[PDB]
């Protein structure tokens, strides 16, 4: 039992064993604020470079989306490939992964994520902690990122936790508006009908809908792409200034350089940004909690709080229910066999067989080099079922 | 043709002067494209409380009807469907029940060394995978990958249970040569009939707990053990009931 | 009681309609409390550095959501209904003198004070295709007090811009000073708990 | 349409956030404000009836519809029970490439949809794309200055 | 029927944005219905003064 | 409704939420029985009433 001990310490423990699915997702990003036809052609040279090998059947792309975070990012863009066969394939789909890594980490002009589908569906892997740090104080979302970038810092010299990642990123250019209103009021203007201007032009304005097919369908205005692609656009549109006068629209306003976030995260009516990371080998999933929960609140206090989703929730959450029932479990078990055997002291043999099923079950578990997982607990429930049997059957 | 401005002339100024109208998506920033074609995936979720094969067939040939009526150079393609698991995960699960029945019939010709008794598991297994079967549809529980894991561990569960059985009965059988089938049978029965009652009752015991657990891994394992415990019951209680007779 | 919530929401979405614009722009809350107070929790500075305003702001954006969230509370709110909002105390005597009446104000608040939506820069379908996609980002909605007494009402004959401070005063006030509460000789903010139906 | 992800944030998942808390059973909530977009996940606890969040969630943004922004009105707030799997993915593509991407996908949502719907146990149809068909009126700013 | 109305009240909320704008605004209204008539009252005035 | 009671008139951003801009006149003005001798409402023409 002390064996048995030591090769539960020393095999790994994860939750789900990665398996071929058949597909293998590739996931493409460009630089932030890449243009949608430069990720067309990079996803053209994709799926041209990955014709050659026998081992893709086909190719399924769909550019302009982002996969990892739902969002229509056009310089993202998500291309699964369909394996051949499972039959017909002589390699497994790691190779096909290392392949795909290889071809691809010279030219650094589209970033390659070439990634098995998630054996189950909404499943959270290696037991990663979802950090929210919802900021409190109101601080721009520029500012919550560089906090954000000093609490992973001060995290990562951090020994119970490894790789961590924020999702939150600032590096998208934007154009800041900047509204000159003594200006627009001078020239008698008012602010919703030159950004009605803007929507029209720049953006698209739905206006209200005609009938094609029987079916009730959009109308949409937008100025031509050849004049709103240029940075001074603002020129080109004009706006009456209610004294029967054109007034062009860059008089009042001006187009300024600026990077901002794609994408805003609130977590709990609270603005916040993801933060994810995944235990250090040899550290409990619970121990990376409370590690990334102290290395968050030395960064940042009384202005960002701390929040947990998903896995992270869950633990944090529990009541310790399943041990409970584990012990009343074992109570039972207990009080059956000493009522089958009309002995209090004889259902301890029956108890002290399963030990051995378990030895032998963890015992090839650690020479075949498959680490603990989930159907291994599951295997060792029918192990200690029937090591129960054959022992009650043995004692009576 | 509708009318901006009315000039000071008869004539009208209108879009078409000063704009260009086509119709158009309503959004240009995403784009589909299968083995560098233009493309549109479709999804389709499975409604709960139905058959994913079944739907899956049914699916497939609507597929094929509307194709016959597709415009000219448009052809379809599924490259996603889980049903292709489940109907691997079905077809090993019945390859493995097939195995480990025929390995019982071998296993007992060799010990038993008897034909007539290779019929007795061939009848007690499938009515208590039967009875699991009825059981796990009437708790609602529905066919998935883990349950037919499970299966393929209640599979050894029955084929110990009648193995005890019918071997208890073998053995009486051989101790006395005075000692009838009928007789052996029913003495084997009184020797192992709370013994077996108390097997059933300490694995539904140490499958409850498991259960209890929550968290997604908590419901994994739920499945397994509550399909094992459903299982072990009724297996039990063929081993008491049917297996003597038929031994 | 989660049935009768849906039924009585399912009857009343039609009736809504035909509410005024004020009421429907506020919204009109169902919900299964049974209006019967469960219990009394009050927040109170000791050090009284902290105002009675200031108080309740920090009790409906961090305690009143949190205690929302919890199972069984049907609906929990705060006495005072103190909360931040920006005050225009316009003076009548000044608006009379200018010529601005209060219509004039709520319009200029309500033209300046938004924000509405702007395209990006380079989007497709374009035959001279950017290298980059930019968004463009604005701001409408005014933060500061001072931005605020900035708002232009009218434009005199000359460049001279008639603004909110010279009709009104402006400060960052409560949203109701109708109700008050107390705890012992304290100031505090009471928070009623209603228990949910069942 | 067409605003950028934090004015998006502020005057839309702001309030419907606000309007969304305290549903019965709901664990935490997760929003994200993309340009254009903006996706609130509200989680809830284990065992909750899907529907019953479903019609919940739908009554609290019922109630605070009218503090939206004009187009976010006009172009209403939908609710669905995000707890699905995908049975399978089926790509009509253009071999040919006689037809562009736009009607391949009018094609498929007027023809190929509807008889998936009609196939027994087909809860959930839909297309990945988003390009319906609409009447795009392209203004030329010159020309617009030359007709004033 | 308490839950097909919750279904069909679902439904609807998922494919708002296919329907058309005006009955958008003029919420559509999903409640349980029977085409039984358990009787038929009438309401008359005797001396036809109303 | 803007100088006797409180107009909400839209929603400005503070700490991440948003909250009311409410106009009302100082209430030295609406104290009194007769506020209405102090407000004035411009009419179609220029004239304030
Ligand atoms: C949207 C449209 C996409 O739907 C999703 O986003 C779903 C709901 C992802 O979960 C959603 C779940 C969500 C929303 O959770 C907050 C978010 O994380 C993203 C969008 O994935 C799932 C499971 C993906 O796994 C995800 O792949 C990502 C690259 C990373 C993600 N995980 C590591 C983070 C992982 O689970 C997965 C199985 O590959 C997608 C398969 C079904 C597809 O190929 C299909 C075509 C998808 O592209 C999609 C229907 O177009």
């Amino acid at each position: 039992i002390g064996f048995i001990a030591y090769l539960f310490k020393i095999v790994p423990s994860s939750l789900v064993p990665s398996e071929d699915q058949g597909v293998i997702m590739s996931i493409i990003n460009l630089p932030s604020g890449s243009s949608i036809h430069r990720t067309i052609e990079e996803v053209d040279t994709i799926n041209k470079n990955a014709t050659q090998m026998k081992e893709i059947s086909s190719s399924v792309s769909l550019i302009g989306f982002d996969l990892f975070t739902s969002s229509l990012k056009e310089n993202a863009a998500a291309v699964f490939f369909i394996l051949k066969d499972w039959s017909q394939r002589e390699a497994s789909s790691d190779q096909i992964i290392a392949q795909l890594f290889g071809q691809y980490a010279a030219d650094r002009n589209a970033l390659s994520y070439f990634l098995n589908l998630p054996p189950i569906p909404g499943l959270s892997l290696t037991g990663g902690f979802e950090m929210y740090a919802q900021n409190k104080s109101g601080k721009d979302y520029d500012a919550i990122q560089q906090d954000v970038n000093k609490m992973l810092e001060l995290a990562r010299t951090r020994k119970e936790l490894a790789n961590v990642r924020t999702t939150l990123d600032t590096s998208f250019p934007q154009y800041k508006l900047i509204i000159d209103r003594d200006k627009m009021k001078y020239y008698n203007l008012n602010m919703q009908d030159v950004f009605n201007t803007i929507s029209a032009t720049i953006g698209t304005y739905y206006v209200n809908d005609f009938p094609m097919l029987g079916k009730n369908f959009q109308v949409n205005i937008r100025a031509l792409g050849d004049f709103r692609n240029t940075q001074d656009a603002l020129k080109n549109i004009y706006i009456r200034s209610s004294d029967n006068k054109m007034i062009p629209l860059n008089s009042f306003l001006t187009l300024v350089r600026s990077a901002g976030p794609d994408d805003v995260k609130r977590f709990n009516l609270f603005p916040a940004a993801l933060i994810q990371g995944d235990p250090a080998p040899g550290y409990t999933s619970g121990q990376a909690i409370d590690a990334i929960a102290e290395v968050a609140k030395q960064s940042l206090g009384d202005e960002y709080s701390i929040a947990w989703s998903g896995s992270a929730y869950q633990e944090v959450s529990s009541k310790g229910a399943g041990a409970y029932a584990f012990v009343l479990g074992m109570i039972f078990v207990f009080l059956i066999l000493a009522a089958q055997y009309e002995r209090w002291l004889m259902p301890l043999a029956v108890i002290t067989a399963v030990p051995f099923a378990v030895f032998g079950s963890i015992l090839l578990v650690a020479l075949r080099g498959f680490d603990n997982d989930i159907y291994f607990q599951t295997g060792l429930l029918l192990l200690i079922g029937l090591s129960a049997k054959n022992a009650i059957l043995i004692i009576e | 043709n509708i009318i901006l401005r009315v000039n000071e002339d008869k004539s009208f100024l209108r879009i078409k002067d000063v704009a260009k109208v086509e119709i158009g998506a309503e959004q240009y920033n995403s784009t589909g494209r299968l083995n560098t074609s233009a493309a549109v995936p479709i999804i389709i979720n499975l409604q709960s409380g139905a058959n994913a094969v079944n739907t899956a067939k049914l699916i497939n040939e609507k597929m094929q009807e509307l194709s016959k009526n597709f415009p000219q150079g448009l052809k379809y393609q599924i490259p996603y469907d889980t049903t292709i698991f489940v109907k691997a995960s079905i077809k090993e699960v019945i390859k493995t029940f097939v195995e480990a029945l025929a390995l019982v019939l071998v296993v007992m010709y060799l010990f038993l060394k008897n034909f007539k008794s290779t019929i007795i598991p061939m009848i007690a297994v499938p009515v208590s995978l039967l009875g699991t079967f009825a059981v796990l549809y009437v708790l609602g529980f529905s066919i998935n990958l883990l349950t037919l894991f499970a299966l393929v561990l209640a599979i050894g569960i029955v084929v110990d249970d009648a193995i005890i059985v019918v071997e208890n009965i073998d053995r009486i059988l051989h101790e006395d040569s005075n000692i009838s089938v009928k007789d052996a049978a029913i003495k084997a029965m009184n020797e192992v009939s709370s013994p077996v009652i108390s097997i059933v009752l300490v694995l539904c015991a140490v499958f409850i707990p498991v259960s209890f657990i929550s968290g997604f891994v908590g419901e994994i394992q739920r499945q397994f053990a509550l399909t094992l415990a459903i299982s072990v019951a009724i297996s039990g209680f063929v081993a008491l009931t049917l297996t003597p007779s038929l031994s | 009681p989660d049935q009768a919530a849906i039924d009585v929401n399912n009857r009343i979405s039609a009736a809504t309609a035909k509410l005024p614009e004020a009421v429907k722009k506020l919204g009109v809350t169902v919900r299964k409390s049974s209006s019967t107070i469960l219990e009394v929790v009050s927040v109170y500075s000791e050090d009284s550095s902290m105002n009675d305003i200031d108080i309740y702001n920090y009790v409906s954006l961090n305690i009143l959501d949190e205690l929302k969230r919890i199972p069984g509370v049907g609906d929990a709110s705060a006495i005072g209904n103190k909360n931040y909002s920006m005050r225009i105390w316009l003076e009548p005597d000044l608006l009379n003198k200018f010529g601005v009446t209060a219509n004039d104000v709520i319009n200029a608040v309500n033209d300046q004070n938004a924000q509405y939506a702007t395209g990006k820069i380079g989007e497709e379908p374009v035959v001279n295709k950017s290298p980059q996609v930019i968004s463009i980002t604005m701001q409408g909605r005014l933060q500061t007090p001072q931005e605020f007494e900035n708002i232009i009402l009218r434009v005199n004959e000359d460049k001279s811009f008639l603004r909110i401070k010279d009709v009104a005063k402006v400060e960052i006030g409560a949203e109701q000073y109708n109700s008050t509460g107390r705890l012992n000789t304290s100031a505090a903010v009471p928070i009623i708990i209603n228990l949910q139906s069942g | 349409t067409g605003a950028d992800a934090q004015t998006i944030a502020s005057t839309v998942a702001t309030p419907i956030e606000d309007a969304i808390n305290g549903v019965d059973n709901m664990i935490y909530m997760d929003s994200t404000s993309s340009p254009g977009q903006m996706k609130l996940t509200v989680y809830f606890n284990i065992g909750t009836d899907p529907d019953q969040a479903a019609i919940d969630v739908n009554n609290r943004i019922s109630a605070a519809t009218a503090k939206l922004p004009e187009a976010v009105k006009k172009l209403g707030v939908t609710v669905r029970k995000s707890s699905s799997t995908i049975l399978e993915v089926v790509s009509v593509y253009s071999e040919d490439s006689s037809m562009n991407d736009i009607d391949i996908y009018n094609y498929v949502s007027l023809n190929i949809l509807d008889e998936l719907k009609r196939i027994p146990g087909v809860g959930d149809a839909s297309a990945i794309g988003n390009k319906n068909y609409s009447m795009r009126i392209w203004l030329e700013p010159d020309l617009l200055n030359k007709f004033g």
